[PDB]
DNA sequence: ATTGTAGGGATGTCGAGTCA
DNA sequence: TTGACTCGACATCCCCTACAA
């Protein structure tokens, strides 16, 4: 029922590629939204009274009353937009909802006929009031923006699911039940971003722990699996705002994002920075503060499956053999086990768990034991904490560039630290050939093991680097 | 990276105005540029910037 | 009398199925 | 309708004989 690691690896890759494209689409669309030609037309849709409602006066005794006025404005805008958008189309096909691996594979075959959508046509559409719900909302953001309110465009990116390993992977009303696009609006009085879905759910919410927009129910999550919710702002910001809309971000959603391993996170942040064309504002901080609060109000999940590979939390039973409880800590919570009577588990904070390694294991991380170290745990093998240890500084090479080697005539380099200070690592199949030809002093580098040493190159004095590299470059003439 | 002007054209245009049609284009283009894969894994921000210069 | 060559054990992950 | 638990099949990580020229 299950596919090859090749297909797995392809699906993960295609997922990243498809995502990056989607997020770029957001960026470009949000540009088209900021259009001045559009603004000038859209402003006159909004009465001055409504405009005044959208920019209430600072109220010192009760800012709430100002927020309240802003909310009233946003509702009047949603209504007059209901009237402006006359002809509301159907998506040609599945729109930007998630597609199944099968559908993708099969999309190669039939080259479905697609009317291209140029930039003019978008503006013209928004001005006529003719388009699908995605365009409709996008226009709505244009409108608010033309009124000089700070109004983000939100996009729930649905790349194909890269956690679906399956070979065989198996109507309209259930897909459109929740939106792909919507709007946020910044309340300077209450210092929070307000959520606005003027077309699908036609509501306005100040999200605390629950959002009307986050899809619920098996049917809605088939075509909409909420993982990457991106906010684009007037100033060509790009911020991952998923945490607002995902009630369980740290358990459920983390398993389904590329961000679950560390490589993923690094990749995702690279993409957001590529897409984030402004510099940090104070609002960014008000938001990040909200997100931290949310991340601290999520808490312990209600099931064992959601505590596998949880970022903050671990069951006493999932503590690895090589971990210990940090002295004077204890459970931060308990987990009632659904489906076993009376069965209870001790839940620890991962921040209270220490990782221990044996001497060799540390050496493979380039570390040796500090003076007067005690072991923290035993198995015949004593394990030690990271603070029991110290960098390994290998002896410097001589003037002639001799490297002190081991019994097998190599030097072990499993970490940059283990390159001597006056020496460098040169990794190259012929680096050994080179050094032998120049008859300069060097030493083979063991950089890792196969299960047998992997010799990936040479460790030579830095003064000799240029020379080796020349010999490497001229290896054909040796 | 190393792409034509006909593929970067189809990709800027699909990505910008017809993302519904992403699916078949990407199947194709990724099949003509093996290195694109490892590029996207190593250097996504590059692929972005490429798609932005418009 | 010899040169050339083929032939690691635990832990984790996801899908399905059974039980409650 | 769902989750806990189990199992399957992957996947990842941490030396010499026989023989012809």
């Amino acid at each position: 029922n299950c596919s090859s690691n090749e297909e797995r690896k392809r699906r993960k890759y295609f997922h990243m590629l498809y995502l990056v494209c989607l997020m770029v689409h957001g960026f470009i669309r949000n540009e088209w939204i900021n259009s001045k030609r559009l603004s000038r037309k859209l402003s006159n849709l909004v009465p001055e009274k409504v405009f005044e409602l959208l920019h209430p006066q600072k109220d010192e005794e009760l800012p709430l009353r100002s927020t309240r006025k802003l909310l009233d404005g946003l509702k009047k805008c949603m209504e007059l937009w209901q009237k402006h958008w006359k002809i509301t189309k159907k998506y040609d096909n599945e729109g930007l909802y998630m597609r199944t691996w099968k559908e993708i594979e099969m999309s190669a075959n039939n080259k479905r006929k697609f009317k291209t959508l140029k930039r003019s046509d978008f503006l013209r559409a928004v001005s006529k009031g003719h388009g699908d719900p995605d365009i409709s909302v996008q226009g709505f953001v244009a409108m608010l923006r033309a009124c000089n309110v700070n109004a983000r465009l939100i996009m729930s990116c649905q790349p194909p699911d890269f956690t679906n390993m399956k070979i065989d992977t198996s109507a309209y009303k259930d897909m459109v039940k929740y939106p792909i696009f919507w709007c946020e609006v910044w309340d300077k009085f209450s210092k929070k971003w307000i959520t606005v879905d003027p077309v699908n759910l036609k509501t306005i919410e100040q999200v605390r722990l629950h959002s009307k927009l986050a899809p619920k129910g098996v049917a809605c999550c088939e075509r909409n699996m909420l993982r990457y919710v991106i906010a684009y702002d007037r100033k060509y910001g790009c911020r991952d705002v998923t945490r607002r809309y995902a009630q369980w971000m740290n358990s459920k959603v983390r398993k389904r994002r590329i961000t679950k391993d560390d490589f993923g996170e690094k990749w995702f942040r690279k993409v957001i920075t590529a897409l984030h064309h402004r510099k940090r504002t104070k609002i960014d901080d008000y938001e990040d503060q909200y997100f931290f609060q949310r991340d601290e109000s999520e808490g312990i999940p209600d099931s064992v499956q959601d505590l596998k590979n949880h970022p903050y939390y671990v069951l006493e039973q999932d503590i690895k053999q090589t971990q210990i409880v940090k002295p004077g800590c204890k459970e931060c919570g308990y987990l009632k086990v659904h489906g076993k009577v009376g069965k209870v588990l001790k839940v620890y904070a991962k921040r209270d768990i220490a990782d221990l390694k044996s001497a060799r294991q540390w050496y493979m991380n380039g570390r040796i034991l500090k003076t007067g170290s005690r072991c923290k745990k035993v198995i015949d093998e004593r394990l030690y904490s990271f603070e029991d240890t110290e960098l390994y500084i290998p002896p410097l090479a001589s003037a002639s560039g001799e490297i002190t080697k081991n019994t097998f005539g190599n030097i072990e380099v499993f970490a940059p630290t283990m390159i001597p200070g006056n020496c460098c690592l040169v990794e190259n199949p012929v680096a050994i050939k080179a050094a032998r030809f120049l008859g300069v002093e060097f030493a083979p580098a063991v950089t890792s093991f196969k299960f047998k040493p992997v010799l990936s190159g040479i460790v030579v004095a830095k003064w000799l680097r240029e020379a080796i590299e020349t010999a490497i470059d001229g290896i054909e003439f040796i | 990276i190393g792409l034509t002007v006909e593929d970067l054209l189809s990709l800027r245009q699909v990505v910008s105005g017809n993302p519904e049609a992403l699916a078949p284009l990407l199947e194709n283009i990724s099949a003509r540029y093996p290195q694109l894969r490892e590029h996207i894994m190593a250097n996504p921000e590059v692929f972005v910037s490429m798609l932005l210069e418009a």
